[PDB]
């Protein structure tokens, strides 16, 4: 009697390296513990006082950021329930662009409180019922917590004040500069129609100087050089070709069949005369700049130099398309001269040297266009990548405001008001659902708690102050990070605001992820290949 | 290369940085166990053997240190524990911080001799300034001074909140083992208080025994387990069937002698036991063994015999009861006798059942008062940590009673010394001046660490402390500010002399002297030759 | 049962992680400390292949160190960024960043919030940057003799740390002539730097023209002449040799007369190209593409010079110097597309043969020809000249000068001490630490020189508070001096970017609170 044998049935028929977990203890509680560990890995990065993390992935690439979704992507999350919470966070990133850390924090809190409720004696079904009804109540409530609205997205000061909050959590020290830049870019590329595309905001990261030397450019920048002798143009007449800058050849095998010394003597002269004719037709359309998506031939380059045309070679097709959008041109698959409509224009096209890097700039002078570039300067590539992520946050906030212009107070004010109202709803709801409603409410407290802990103050006093002020009636009051002691202030009057849609989607996705993790009861992992 | 030594060689800033790194490692191990908000550590001995502790000396003894400059600080903590009994963590922290700042100066190319001269000057003047300005007489303060010193030592230990009661126990025990000898000087010989551990009832259920507690039991179950008017015989010889010594042989050539010789082998011990019992001895403690044949004599007499008692326990029971430890029943007349004057006395001797075990209690001994303490906790880990903490408290009370001076705690002394020495450095040279300023600044690592462990703003708190102490040293009307230190339960300075946060002067003085000696020894090293083993 | 992360994930978190990051940065700084200043030393690093690189340049040294610490990679990165944006200050930036970190290490250990520290760093950086822009000396005369003196002094300063310091007046004059003959873009590809082993530093030279090494000549190249006194120069991208007229070309004949016609046709194609080149009047012919033996001998018979496989960069420099255009076709060889110089020659320079185009008055190009006794000697000479050249370019575009020897650092440290003594008291300590950190530059100068940095820094702190802003370390006298009068000049942007990069790196490193290494 010195060995316990596998029980007859599934335990014996299970494969060698496979695992099977069943029940509250082996499955539910272990999943909740994993999600809790995940939320703890990302909690200290939440908010303006949130700290950065230095993640090294399996490829030894370095990420310095406090962006939750980025940290999650670069982590090797291997527990399946944590993977599910990460999927929720990435869905938040896809739908909204900001709020991934809210999703993580809130999901982890819901799951911890769900474990506590299961221990006190509620069933996963009742917990899920209460969580769903409380998410519905939160969605019913949030529209009433909306405090302000944008009222204009063509301005540059209002848009900066609106994007500052989203670009403050990331890059707290320097946020007025970044909000100015991102507002300039967003309103440059904002068309008279209410549709806004975030891919039309381009970001060029050039080593050298620092974040205060960054700038916006109404146009495009390419870390390229020019193929020919011309480097500058002041009234660009750009002609864009998706084809190479070479003589067209057959898609079927072509052979030069010579049968006479005369044909042999004349073939190459005829080729160059053909090239000269092609490029001269292009130059005579007025084009002073040619942009080819393919290669350039030496003879064609020769004749472009002869006829004073700036030649640019863009390897990428997305780059070619975006340049076409920028200049108002059409990519021609043939080397035929462009018509007056197929041509593009720029107030200037020139080659410059930003730092060590050489760049070709298609710059409009007008304060508008279809594409704008943000040239990010910085002393480190990692710093510039973090600032690009902050730019992405600001741009996605602008898009969220184009979709829905409503705003809720930040710094935990909406979360505290939600917690209060949902607690008041659970106190009226009889039956075992009230426990889960009240825990769903208490989960919101995790947001101001995380903000306070990262601010460097006592979260319990901060939360007590917030509850007291929201009981006295102020729904726009949240915590003040610019205070060494626990403090609170009017989030609206301070200008710290979140997006109604951001909160909506974050709450929905966090609740759905928690509820799925709870709905799991048995786990049958396979042998890790 | 040119030097053919069969080993490695570190030289210059390399070895200096290494020494400082080692010292820092040792100090960072223990920094988290400093002050009323410090926390304890687990230590696992590669077999699952567990040790809970806050005592820095214990921690550094249990650790397996490889670097010699770190072995130095471990030995420093050991020496502080031997000579004082408290300060084993503060001394290590201070030595490491002195090393850090002094190596910073040596990097700035202040000569290590100059740093060492400045450190020695600052140590001397800090000791003088303490002795002249920061001491309080325990005579002016009374007995609550002893209670407060014990409670201060017990803060940071697992007998902290129960300090209100453990301090009374410690003070009563040290006053009980107080004895005056020739030269009429009062002596408090701790390590004569016996400390036994028995997991079980709560800490509050720990007992102070007016008398003595013996980790022994009676030798025979037929013997009584309680005696009231105990006449005690302490023997340093064994009560067994007598065997002729090595140079003595029995060679029989007349079988008629074998019976009497064999019977004599037992009758000798029988006669010794009868002589002992004839005087009235009902309790017989022995360092040696007691055969069953002898235990039967004790049983029939109604006496309590105890065997394999420890020599030190026996010495203490003898001193406490009035008995004389006998290595032999032999007088100056060439005979064998046992006088009733060689007996000791006690108002009771009982075998008490503590938890699942049994021990012996000798209660109310005359000719002296003695003290034992049975610590009662939840398991052996708690009991061992309580023993160590209680040893610290006993040593502290002993120092307070020997030297009647105390100083305030909570970084009060270190803040005052930082102020005074940063002002005093201005007079002594120009580079020794920097060395003295760095000594002063190093002293602040104690309140800094206290606040860090309390999870408070170390910068603000220590700045407020230094402001108070500067006001005290520049305004003669506010000299009572010297007594201000940290209140780590609220993160606010406080008059620690009125709060009762007292330390024996000897603690801080010896801490400073030993830390300075260690720092000087480590700083004197500018090369290292580590020979490859054979 | 199931772990959150992959087995092998190494997570360092908290105050120990931050202190360790600072210590790694201290290591990286130590690795370059001794290269700072006129008494600075060079470092020898060796690769796995066994090839050694010898450099005083901090960016180079740190690129060569295989740094893997995530926090210490940041110093390498900011040294790269400094070399990019300025071209000088690479050691200073690393020293400053590490010293900021060292200065805040005590507070970090004592629980100071990194946000507070980074706020102080940002504040002090903005203050010091504005103060540099304020006290920087900008001569408002736009005079050419004084602007050449200014560039010459800035270049001598940038060179007073290298193995060419004993020829720094020579090399500074050459660097200034070089960057003053360039076009508006001041492109580095327009300055050629040849390294010819053999010869002395003073034997190095600048050619107001272009020069490049002889390129795989065929037979008849020795029959060609090697000096021309007013040549016209044909710059071509043309393969001049008997070749398949095209790779997808196939001749098909059914007659021996047609066969012979085809042979003669190939020959006539080549000969017509060569005859056009000959009739353009060009006595020198350069092709980015090969020039065969037939063409070589043709030109030798016509007493012309030909060089094929010329590198593209040397061709573009020849173009910018002589004043023609590069031709893929030889059918329009006009005097507008031909190039011209007053002298062309092929001479021997230390074991190699070099073609010199000299006498170009319209030259927007120059070629450095550096001599020396070792590959790495010449490479570090090139790096020194690159420092000087980048300095001269930045100065040309913004002649705003401060003084060196630690003068500017002592002035900013004084100013920031003053500012810190006027603020609440938490930022006071941190900005005072910033100030104390700025003193690492004169301290390291004195250290590398073998002085008592302590007495010299006392003297400097005294002289900067008595009135006087350009007082710094005097190295040859082991004392202090007005470095602006001693002409230890440094473009203001150098130190501006140094402070910016160092402060940004320090803020980043101090903002990181956790490091998570995934298993590979
Ligand atoms: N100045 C501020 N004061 C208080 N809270 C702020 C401030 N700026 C941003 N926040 C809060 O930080 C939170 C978002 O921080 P972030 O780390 O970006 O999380 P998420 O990834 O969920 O957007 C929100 O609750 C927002 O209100
Ligand atoms: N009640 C208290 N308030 C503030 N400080 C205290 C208090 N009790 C003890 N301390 C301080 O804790 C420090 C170290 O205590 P501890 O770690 O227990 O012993 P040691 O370090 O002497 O081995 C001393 O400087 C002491 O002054
Ligand atoms: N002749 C000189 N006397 C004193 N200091 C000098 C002199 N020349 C340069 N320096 C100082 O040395 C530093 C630059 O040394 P170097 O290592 O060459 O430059 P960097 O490290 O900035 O690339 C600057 O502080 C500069 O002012
Ligand atoms: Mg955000
Ligand atoms: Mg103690
Ligand atoms: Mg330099």
């Amino acid at each position: 009697a010195l060995h316990v044998p596998k029980a007859p049935g599934f335990a014996q028929m299970l494969k060698e390296g496979a695992k099977h977990f069943s029940g509250l203890e082996e499955a539910v509680y272990r999943n909740i513990q994993a999600c809790k560990e995940l939320a703890q890995t990302t909690r200290t990065a939440y908010g303006p006082n949130g700290m950065n993390k230095m993640v090294i992935n399996h490829l030894e690439k370095l990420f310095v950021t406090n962006d939750a979704a980025t940290i999650l992507r670069e982590l090797e999350v291997q527990h399946p329930a944590a993977k599910m919470i990460v999927m929720a966070s990435h869905m938040q990133e896809q739908e909204v662009g900001d709020g991934t850390n809210f999703v993580l924090v809130f999901a982890g809190a819901l799951l911890e409180l769900a474990e506590e409720l299961l221990r006190i004696g509620l069933s996963v079904s009742e917990v899920i019922e209460g969580y769903e009804i409380a998410c519905r109540k939160a969605h019913e409530i949030l529209p009433n917590l909306v405090c302000c609205s944008a009222k204009n997205l063509r301005d540059i000061d209002e848009v900066s004040s609106l994007l500052r909050t989203s670009i403050m959590s990331k890059q707290y020290g320097n946020e007025v500069f970044l909000a100015k830049l991102i507002a300039q870019a967003c309103v440059s590329i904002f068309p008279d129609s209410g549709h806004f595309n975030v891919d039309n905001i381009r970001v060029c990261k050039i080593l050298g100087s620092g974040i205060s030397s960054s700038s916006v450019l109404h146009g495009m920048v390419f870390k390229k050089e020019t193929e020919g002798d011309v480097t500058s143009v002041k009234d660009a007449k750009i002609a864009v070709y998706s084809c190479p800058f070479d003589g067209m050849i057959t898609e079927t095998k072509g052979t030069v069949l010579i049968k006479t010394a005369e044909e042999l003597m004349n073939f190459s002269k005829g080729e160059e005369n053909l090239m000269d004719a092609q490029v001269k037709a292009i130059a005579d359309t007025g084009a002073n700049v040619v942009v080819t998506g393919g290669k350039v031939a030496d003879m064609a380059l020769h004749y472009a130099n002869k006829y004073n045309i700036m030649l640019v070679r863009l390897n990428s097709k997305w780059d070619l398309r975006r340049l076409c959008k920028t200049v108002g041109a059409t990519a021609l698959p043939r080397l035929t001269p462009p018509v007056l409509e197929e041509m593009g224009h720029c107030d200037s096209v020139y080659l410059s040297e930003v730092g060590d890097t050489q760049v070709v700039v298609f710059k409009h002078e007008k304060e508008d266009g279809a594409i704008s570039t943000i040239v990010l300067r910085g002393s480190t590539d990692n710093l510039m990548d973090d600032i690009e992520r902050a730019v992405d946050d600001g741009v996605n906030t602008f898009k969220v405001l184009t979709r829905d212009k409503r705003l809720v107070p930040g710094g935990g004010a909406t979360e505290i008001e939600l917690a209060k109202q949902i607690t008041s709803y659970g106190e009226t709801c009889p039956g075992l659902e009230q426990y889960a409603i009240k825990k769903f409410a208490e989960a919101f407290e995790a947001i101001p708690r995380a903000l306070a802990e990262n601010s460097g103050v006592k979260a319990n006093e901060v939360i007590s102050k917030l509850y007291a002020v929201h009981q006295e009636g102020n729904k726009n009051v949240g915590l003040d990070i610019e205070a060494e002691v626990p403090a609170v202030k009017d989030m609206l009057e301070a200008g710290i605001l979140d997006t109604y849609l951001g909160k909506y989607w974050a709450i929905k996705l966090a609740t759905n992820a928690a509820v799925t993790v709870l709905r799991v009861d048995q786990i049958i992992m396979a042998k890790p290949a | 290369g040119p030097l053919s030594v069969f080993g490695d060689r570190s030289t210059g800033e390399t070895i200096r940085s290494q020494n400082v790194m080692a010292a820092a490692s040792i100090a960072n191990i223990v920094k988290s166990s400093l002050g009323p908000v410090g926390l304890d550590k687990m230590l696992v001995d590669d077999i699952g053997d567990v040790t809970i502790t806050n005592d820095g000396a214990t921690i550094l003894k249990l650790l397996e240190v490889e670097h010699p400059a770190a072995k130095v600080l471990c030995e420093l903590a050991d020496l502080q524990d031997k000579e004082v009994g408290d300060g084993t963590t503060s001394v290590v922290i201070i030595a490491a911080e002195l090393l850090k700042n002094a190596d910073e100066l040596v990097k700035q190319k202040i000569h290590p001799t100059s740093v060492i001269s400045g450190y020695r000057l600052a140590c001397k003047e800090a000791v003088r300034y303490i002795n002249e300005n920061l001491i309080v007489n325990t005579d002016e303060l009374g007995r609550d001074c002893l209670i407060n010193a014990a409670k201060t030592s017990m803060s940071s230990k697992i007998i902290g909140i129960n300090g209100d009661f453990f301090a009374n126990m410690v003070v009563d025990a040290v006053l009980a083992i107080k004895y005056t000898d020739i030269r009429g000087q009062p002596r408090y010989p701790v390590n004569s208080v016996n400390i036994l551990k028995a997991h079980g009832r709560s800490q509050m259920e720990s007992m102070l025994i007016s008398g003595y507690a013996l980790n022994c039991v009676v030798g025979s179950q037929g013997m009584p387990k309680r005696i009231v008017n105990a006449k005690i015989a302490c023997l340093d010889f064994s009560l067994q069937k007598t065997k002729m010594k090595l140079g003595v042989q029995v060679v029989i050539t007349d079988p008629e002698k074998l019976d009497q010789i064999r019977q004599r082998e037992s009758d000798i011990t029988k006669e010794r036991i009868q002589k002992i019992l004839a005087t009235g001895a009902n309790v017989i403690l022995t360092t040696g063994g007691i055969d069953d044949m002898c235990l039967k004599y004790f049983v029939e007499a109604g006496a309590m015999a105890v065997r394999r008692v420890l020599k030190r326990d026996l010495k203490r029971i003898a001193k406490a009861s009035g008995a004389t430890i006998l290595s032999t029943l032999a007088n100056l007349e060439g005979e064998e006798t046992f006088e009733a004057a060689m007996l000791g006395q006690a108002e009771e001797v009982v075998q008490e059942r503590i938890c699942d075990d049994e021990l012996i209690l000798i209660k109310n001994t005359k000719a002296r008062t003695s003290a034992s303490i049975i610590l009662r906790g939840a398991n052996d880990f708690m009991c061992d940590e309580m023993e160590r903490s209680l040893h610290d408290a006993l040593c502290v009370v002993k120092r307070v009673l020997e030297s009647k001076s105390v100083v305030p705690g909570g970084g009060a002394v270190e803040a005052a010394l930082s102020i005074y020495l940063e002002n005093y450095a201005t007079s002594m040279g120009s580079r020794e001046q920097l060395a003295i300023a760095e000594f002063a600044r190093s002293l602040l690592v104690i309140p800094n660490t206290l606040a860090v462990n309390a999870a408070q703003d170390s910068t603000d708190l220590v700045a407020k402390l230094r402001a108070f102490h500067n006001e005290a040293q520049v305004n003669p009307e506010r000299k009572n500010l010297k007594w201000i230190g940290l209140d780590l339960s609220n993160g606010k300075p406080r008059d620690n002399k009125q709060a009762g946060v007292f330390e024996p002067t000897i603690v801080k003085v010896k801490s400073l002297k030993f830390a300075t000696e260690a720092a000087i020894t480590i700083l004197r090293i500018d090369d290292l030759i580590k020979l490859h083993p054979e | 049962p199931v772990i959150l992360l992959k087995e092998g994930t190494d997570s360092s978190q908290g105050i120990p992680q931050l202190v360790s990051n600072i210590s790694a940065c201290q290591v990286i700084a130590e690795a370059v400390r001794t290269t700072l200043g006129p008494r600075g030393m060079d470092k020898l690093i060796v690769d796995g292949r066994g090839k050694a690189t010898i450099s005083n340049d901090g960016a180079t040294i740190l690129k060569l160190l295989d740094v893997v610490h995530p926090a210490a990679k940041t110093l390498v990165d900011i040294a790269k960024s400094q070399d990019a944006e300025v071209g000088d200050g690479t050691t200073s930036v690393t020293l400053l960043a590490a010293e900021f970190l060292k200065q805040v290490k005590p507070y970090v250990e004592e629980g100071l919030h990194p946000q507070i520290i980074i706020r102080a760093f940002r504040t002090a950086t903005q203050l010091a940057v504005n103060k540099i822009k304020e006290i920087a000396v900008t001569v408002k005369k736009a005079d050419k003799v004084e602007q050449r003196k200014l560039l010459e002094k800035c270049a001598m300063t940038a060179l007073s740390s290298k193995l060419i310091s004993q020829q720094k007046a020579f090399f500074a004059k050459m660097v200034v002539d070089a960057v003053m003959m360039l076009d508006d873009l001041l492109q580095l590809k327009m300055i050629g730097i040849k390294k010819v082993q053999g010869g002395a530093l003073e034997d190095s030279q600048l050619v107001a023209g272009v020069a490049f090494k002889k390129t795989f000549s065929y037979a008849g190249f020795e029959m060609q002449p090697k000096k021309y006194h007013n040549p016209k120069i044909a710059l071509l991208n043309v393969e001049l040799e008997l070749k398949a007229e095209k790779d997808n070309a196939e001749i098909r004949v059914h007659t021996v007369e047609d066969y012979q016609a085809i042979v003669d046709a190939e020959w006539n194609i080549l000969y017509d190209k060569l005859e056009k080149i000959h009739h353009s009047g060009a006595k020198v012919v350069l092709s980015k593409l090969p020039i065969g033996d037939v063409a070589t001998q043709y030109f030798a018979d016509r007493d012309m010079f030909c060089a094929g496989r010329v590198p593209e960069e040397d061709l573009k420099r020849t173009m910018m110097a002589c004043g023609g255009s590069i031709q893929t076709s030889v059918n329009a060889l006009s005097a507008d597309v031909l190039g011209r110089c007053q002298v062309f020659e092929e001479t021997q320079i230390g074991g190699e043969r070099y073609n010199f185009f000299t006498g170009c008055p319209k030259a927007k190009t120059c070629t450095f020809i550096l001599r020396g006794g070792a590959e790495q000697f010449m490479e570090e000479t090139e790096r020194s000249l690159h420092d000087a050249i980048m300095i001269v370019r930045r100065a040309i575009k913004n002649d705003s000068v401060v003084a060196g020897g630690g003068a500017i650092e002592m002035e900013l440290s004084k100013y920031l001490r003053d500012y810190s003594r006027t603020i609440p008291g938490k930022q006071q300590l941190l900005i005072g630490a910033y100030a104390k950190a700025l003193e690492i530059i004169p301290r390291q100068l004195c250290d590398n020189a073998g002085f008592d940095a302590t007495n010299i820094l006392n003297k400097l702190r005294a002289r900067h508070a008595q009135g006087g802003t350009w007082y710094g370390v005097d190295i040859n006298n082991e004392d202090i001096a007005d470095n602006f009068e001693a002409f230890v000049w440094e473009p203001a942007m150098v130190r501006i970017n140094a402070l910016t990069a160092a402060s940004e790196a320090a803020c980043l490193i101090v903002s990181v609170d956790e490091t998570i290494k995934n298993p590979r």
